[PDB]
């Protein structure tokens, strides 16, 4: 569910 | 695996959940950024939620669920956050305990989320996200000594800064440190 800003700077 | 926070802070109703998403959005966009980018400090941010959290208008108090259960759902990502990013973050986290934004099941998830991040090493990115939480709600120690016990039993905790030991030991005896 995860907002777009999260995914943008999580390094995974 | 995947946590759930919604029942404090439930789903917004479908008929505009793409916008509260989108504006929730918009807000942690804002924080992050750098100049030329809009920016909003993090006291802008606390400012805000604090207008939000029990605001009579439904769209307000859905902008303000929506940003604290993605924030709180997104702490087993914040290892792989910049540190930068890592650091706002813990400010904005520890600010929410500071200003009384979470009460009851969400403060004691909380405060778990800040003390198992001061357990991981010392020196590194989630320990310093502990820290930096940690400062911004010290004055409300006093009130949670069983919590104090806890932080003080770390194995680090020596080497904590001083002030920060400080609260944590006066904490625990429910009381202020001897200069705040």
């Amino acid at each position: 569910r995860r907002l777009p800003i999260f995914n943008r700077i999580s390094v995974s | 695996q995947q946590t759930d926070l919604s029942q404090v802070w439930p789903e917004a109703n479908q008929h505009f959940s793409k916008e509260i998403d989108d504006e929730a959005n918009s807000y942690f966009q804002r924080i992050y950024n750098h100049p030329p980018h809009p920016t909003m400090s993090v006291d802008e941010v606390l400012e805000m939620l604090q207008r939000f959290k029990d605001s009579t208008i439904k769209r307000e108090r859905e902008v303000f669920n929506c940003m604290l259960r993605n924030l709180f759902e997104e702490y087993r990502f914040f290892p792989q956050y910049p540190d930068k990013e890592l650091h706002i973050t813990a400010c904005l986290f520890g600010g929410i305990i500071e200003k009384g934004l979470v009460t009851y099941m969400a403060l004691g998830l909380a405060l778990r989320y800040v003390l198992e991040a001061l357990r991981k090493p010392f020196g590194s990115k989630m320990y310093y996200f502990g820290i930096a939480a940690l400062d911004r709600f010290k004055n409300r120690l006093k009130d949670y000594p069983q919590y104090c016990q806890h932080l003080a039993s770390i194995s680090h905790f020596m080497q904590f800064p001083h002030h920060l030991q400080e609260y944590i030991e006066y904490g625990q005896q429910s009381r202020d440190p001897p200069v705040k």
